[PDB]
């Protein structure tokens, strides 16, 4: 039993990520509703919390937080203000649960589209770090097996 | 052979059947089904043979009694209004869906040549041997496109399809009935729900129109006459429930309004000519905290950075364009504003021209800024955004828990019912897509926030710490009465708020606090277990009758993964399944909400909330009561 | 596109799936498939090319790991000793049967033709979503025929085919792991008994040495001399089985008895020189009431009209034309004998001279005539058949009812373990067809009749009322002792010996039995119900365990049914389906008889029954018993 | 609840009526071990108790006999013996259970053989009647049709 816990602002691809990750967009109907919803045998079973659709809800990532065992930080290298929003959150982790350390990874999504990249590969390595794609399905399992490793 | 194929089933010979079954073996259409069902077709299957081109096999609109196949030659599949939408050849079969689904043919077939052979297997044949081995999608084809695809899920339902030919599905397979009243209903209510997201009025309306004035091109007169009759009785069934749907949101909608109007005129002249419609004109003649609308008008405060502000008043589903020009026509400006929303903490967002109806979108503290781009990172929060700096214990201790619990329960009801289905999917799908506010359900998705922030803004504000033990029993016993009440959204707002990092830390409140109450709460914090996707509160909710308000943040969190886990269209057409999805998740609501929920000073006291929601703050009060 | 369908199912986009799905459905293979089917295949299905005619996909005798659908070319079905079978051509798929049954590829699949496209579903992903979807038929075909037809009844198991490919088919799947032993015998056990009916020993023989003797055609030197060790190893494996089947049996088939001796130099030969076959070589070396042999030589009188007769000496399984010969050879003639079977109570029946082992077919006091044809109508029984005229009483009422009942069940069983299983198949099919006796078989059925006829006798030919009633009485025990050991054909008979119209008859006998036998024998009547195929003795049968002997006549008649209701062939291919339903009825008897069963006087009595089978006879001496 | 019984010499054709009639022979596989192997609904549900296969044991047409409400007296049109084997029959449903009348039907069978035939309709006709086929499906659910009838 594992729990990963995806973050980062709305628009930035969390749910994509968490589909993609444990059944697969169009292959498959996706029912969120089931209590295997987010469940995947990987050998361990994880589940995703994942705060996609409740950001405005701060308990609900604060719920999560306490429950999460490793973090996904996920900004949007289209966009600035993601790559900005992302401190605090790495800060609120460490005072939910009370705790000095936690497993987490930093992730550059949407690394496909780079007519349209605005942050740079250099900003996020300054900033584990990853440059993935939730569509195009680049280093989407990776994510969240580097986090059952921390 | 073909003597043999015409004798009527009772009357073939054990070698008959066997040279049959021999030649089934070299039909393509049956090379799927196993050796069991192919003898067992050899007993049944009939030979049929006819002469001439422009032979009608069956007309739309009948009963479904045979499926077919071609042996030899052509046929034209013929629709009222369309003409040969397609043409089957040799080794295609037909009339499955009919047949199978005990709905009219949607199509005439017409053979195309001369001399055309067939083999038919008739209907309580086909249900004793093929009904669940025959089981190939049906795909309905309109030049050379796919325009509807079914499937066993038992019926074939719909799983994808253009707008146009799903309306057309919807349409014929109503049954007028009066013993099916609920059931057409039931069967229409996907469409008439979801048809925003891939048919919006303004093609919707003249659609049923055309449908409307929609008239046979086959049959006797009587046959014509009763056809088209009944045609009008359906599109007029369907109109009912669309308009039923909208209820008050009409008033939203122009072509809409006008369309119903005109529909009604029609009807009612219709109805007086024909001397038809005596149940459903009545019906129609009638369609023809209070909600706000999106028409609504806001006076609105907007602020520059020196903290004065401009007053516009706007309708609430104004665009942020529209919020631009008018600060605009009041500053006297050209010089390029944006809009930002501000939280209290001095978390800032550039809104997009884009974004409709972003009034009720603010945090509970947030405000609105316009301002050139140079000034974004100068902006600085509001004095009034910041929040009480003393508490209301002094006012709601005088309270009883249940008086409390009751009238917030009351207000949630106000608030969740001013919520209509439709807002659901404009959220989901996205404001922009439809330029409708969503106003109602951005109140009551708040209104969670609130109460939450309400507990941690009292605690915190409560500097003797007996009291504050006080504070937390009596929070722990609001929560309580609530959940008592099925008001689970607010029950878990307050056991939420009482786990807010600034609450949580207080040990010597928490220590001193009876374990009675130590142990209602840890139960309360079980049942937020996000474990199995929410299964605790799933589970709760489940066992729960209608009247009741669940958890929201849970509800939102399914739609949005409902419409992200899933493609709106498959292979350019409309992916039906996805809009199933959507629509249970909102009748769930429909479902809480279905049967009614049965002290001005409290009143008062928990419809005017003031509230810190600055966690930095909260959390520097609480590190000062209990360092 | 092909790059797309190259990448690795797991590094498909989103939009790469939508257009590998929309080519999908120009696949006729996929045809017959659902939507949601065809997507999952999206992400899984593998396209794969080769350039070179001649390349092979995978060889004969491999483990099952891919299905694939030809896109482009053809292929070359190619098997060991026999060179290419058939071809396949775009649209076709291949390589399921070895992937759903777990079982090696029964060929090798050659690229005929430079550059051919496929697309492949490797095994985890076939099984996990194809698996109890693509569920046609299996259809092998050799030179345009098919050769082999296997369905799901989870695996293909065979419905029909030719007698050499299903031998080939048995061959292949045998496993050889000894953990299998009884599960790999199982399944060779419907072919093992019933290819006396489609592949007798004369073709069998021929086709198990060619098979022994079989090299495949492709691989290095060690995979070539693998494959033929084990090929080896399963044709000593079948053998074994064909062997123990017969047991005894054997002796009566020279051709047979033939292959076996010189089966059995062979391996040991090849034991030695390879080294080879050390558990199978001793087991094959053992191999190389009393049960009756066909080949028994019967002394047997054989009829004239003067009440004469012949006696000749010929073996059991000797033809009507073989017994003419004989008694013309004794009586010095040549005038057109024909053999009659005559009844005590006058009834004839011409034999043809095709009727084999006709001896025990007679009835208990039956007869044989030889007469020309004009004597037919003159023919009169013997005396020696009309049974006696005075009671045994005396005897066998000084016998307890358990002695009786037991020296009954004990001679019952010595009877039933000398019918040999293939018996009942030759007795079904028609013994002419086999030029085999079913003398063991015969004697127990007529065993049937003599027990009741028993009955009948001994309570006709008892003058005394009183008497009477103690013998209705000790009868009525001795069954209920019978159905205590579990035979429950001694006690049906006795039942239905009590029922006979001659002793049912008797009011005044029955009318004084006490009561409490009165309900013991209404009760055994009631078993006998012919209700929903005779539920009542079904059900009590099946609730009692192994050493029992059931019902025969109930037994014989499913047997019948089941010819009678089934055809033998289906399209010229063995029909395997009914092979499995004959089979399956002679295993409950291998079952019946499957744990042994646990006063010289009663001996000899019970052994030598003499009876009156009369009907005409035993109601005239009933009717002035009682008038 | 009804229940018809089929009579006659071996190889008259019997079971193949039984069959014929009941289900259907090649269009479906006959197992005569279920509980429904000679049960039909035809509105009346009839069992089928036939003879064939058992001729050799008397009790179990004298079984069938007593428990029997209609009688086939079947034979073969291609058989002399057949036809004469049919007077006893007739005699032995009187008998069993003690009766004066029973509905029941003469079945010339084997009908479609005509190059084989050595029985005429005549005689059977002198001798309910029908001639009938089996194989051909020539007058089959007549023959129980009439039974019901009578
Ligand atoms: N059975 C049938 N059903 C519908 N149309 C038919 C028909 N047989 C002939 N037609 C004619 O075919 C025409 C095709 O174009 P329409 O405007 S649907 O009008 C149709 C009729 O005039
Ligand atoms: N576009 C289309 N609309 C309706 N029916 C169609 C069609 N394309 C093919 N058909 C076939 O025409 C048949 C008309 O009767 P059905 O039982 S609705 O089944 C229909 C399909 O088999
Ligand atoms: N993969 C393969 N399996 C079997 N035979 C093959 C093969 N590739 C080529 N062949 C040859 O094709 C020949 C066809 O006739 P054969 O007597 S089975 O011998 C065969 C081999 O010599
Ligand atoms: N006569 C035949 N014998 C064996 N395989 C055959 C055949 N005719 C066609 N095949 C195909 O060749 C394939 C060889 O591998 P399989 O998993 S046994 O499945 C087989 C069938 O799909």
């Amino acid at each position: 039993e594992y729990k990963l816990v995806v973050l980062g602002s709305g628009g930035v691809g969390k749910s994509a990520l968490t589909v993609q990750f444990v059944q697969g967009i169009f292959v498959e109907k996706y029912d969120p509703t089931i209590e295997d919803s987010y469940r995947k045998q990987v050998q361990c079973m994880l589940e995703i919390l994942d705060t996609a659709g409740t950001e405005q809800f701060t308990a609900m990532r604060d719920l999560y937080m306490k429950n999460g065992q490793g973090f996904a930080l996920v900004y949007s290298i289209t966009a600035q203000s993601t790559f900005n929003d992302l401190q605090d959150l790495r800060e609120q982790i460490l005072r939910v649960k009370d705790t000095d350390d936690v497993p987490m990874i930093l992730v550059g999504n949407k690394c496909d589209l780079e007519d349209e990249r605005v942050v740079g590969k250099e900003q996020g390595q300054n900033l584990a770090f990853l440059e993935s794609s939730a569509k195009s399905k680049i280093n989407v399992n990776e994510i969240f097996y580097d986090l059952v490793r921390q | 052979m073909r003597m043999i194929l015409r004798k009527p089933p009772g009357q073939r010979t054990v070698d008959d059947l066997e040279i049959i079954y021999d030649e089934l073996l070299h039909i393509k259409a049956l090379s799927h089904l196993s050796t069991t069902v192919k003898r067992e077709l050899a007993g049944v299957l009939i030979f049929e043979s006819h002469a001439k081109g422009g032979t009608v096999l069956f007309n739309q609109g009948e009963e479904g009694t045979s499926w077919y196949i071609i042996l030899k030659g052509s046929v034209n599949v013929v629709i009222y209004g369309k003409g040969v939408v397609c043409t089957l050849h040799e080794g295609d079969d037909f009339g499955k869906l009919a047949l199978v689904n005990d709905a009219p043919r949607a199509a005439s077939i017409v053979l195309r040549e001369d001399n055309c052979h067939f083999l038919r297997v008739d209907k309580e044949d086909f249900n004793r041997i093929l009904r669940d081995v025959e089981a190939n999608t049906v795909r309905l084809k309109e030049h050379d496109q796919d325009v509807l695809v079914l499937e066993k899920v038992q019926k074939y339902t719909v799983m994808s399809g253009t707008p146009e030919k799903i309306l057309e599905h919807f349409l014929e397979t109503i049954r007028l009935e009066p013993s099916l009243n609920e059931a057409t209903d039931s069967v229409l209510n996907d469409f008439v729900m979801m048809h925003c997201v891939f048919m919006p009025n303004t093609q919707l309306c003249p659609a049923l129109v055309a449908h409307y004035h929609a008239q046979p091109s086959q049959g006797t007169e009587q046959e014509r006459m009763d056809y088209a009759l009944n045609n009008k009785r359906r599109v007029i069934r369907l109109v009912l429930q669309w308009a039923a749907m909208y209820g008050d949101l009409l008033q939203e909608d122009d072509v809409a309004m006008a369309f119903l109007e005109e529909f009604y005129v029609s009807v009612s002249d219709d109805a007086r000519m024909m001397a038809a419609f005596k149940e459903q004109l009545p019906e129609l003649e009638k369609i023809v905290r209070q909600p706000i609308r999106g028409s609504d008008e806001v006076l609105f405060k907007v602020y520059c950075i020196d903290h004065t502000y401009t007053t516009i008043r706007v309708p609430v589903a104004a665009s942020v364009k529209e919020v631009i020009s008018a600060v605009a026509d009041k500053l006297g400006s050209g010089e390029g504003l944006i809009i930002v929303k501000m939280n209290s903490g001095g978390e800032k967002v550039v809104l997009k021209s884009n974004d409709v109806s972003v009034f009720t979108t603010l945090t509970i503290n947030g405000r609105l800024f316009a301002c050139p781009r140079e000034q974004f990172d100068s902006l600085t929060p509001l004095p009034e955004q910041e929040g009480p700096t003393t508490g209301t214990v002094g006012t709601f201790e005088l309270m009883s828990s249940k008086d409390l619990a009751y009238q917030m329960t009351t207000y949630d009801w106000e608030l969740f019912n001013c919520v209509h289905e439709l807002e659901l999917i404009y959220h989901t799908f996205g404001r922009h897509n439809f330029k409708k506010t969503t106003a109602n359900l951005d109140l009551f998705l708040r209104r969670f926030n609130e109460i939450q922030f309400w507990v941690v803004t009292e605690v915190c504000l409560c500097s003797q710490l007996s009291k504050r033990v006080q504070l937390l029993k009596k929070f722990i016993k609001i929560a309580a009465h609530c959940k008592e009440y099925k008001n689970l959204n607010s029950f878990f707002a307050i056991v939420m708020g009482l786990s807010n990092v600034a609450v949580s830390r207080l040990a010597l409140t928490w220590e001193k606090l009876p374990s009675k109450f130590k142990k209602f709460y840890a139960e309360f914090e079980s049942l937020m277990d996000p474990s199995r996707n929410h299964r605790a509160y799933r589970l709760t909710a489940a066992k729960l009758e209608p009247p009741l308000i669940p958890f929201m943040p849970l509800l939102i969190k399914d739609m949005t993964f409902t419409h992200e886990g899933n493609k709106t269209f498959i292979d350019n057409l409309v992916n039906f399944e996805k809009m199933r999805m959507i629509a249970n998740t909102a009748r769930t609501v429909r479902y809480y909400r279905s049967q009614p929920f049965n002290h001005q000073d409290v009143r008062s006291y928990v419809r005017q909330l003031n509230v810190i929601d600055n966690q930095r703050t909260l959390s520097q009060m609480s590190h000062r009561l209990e360092p």
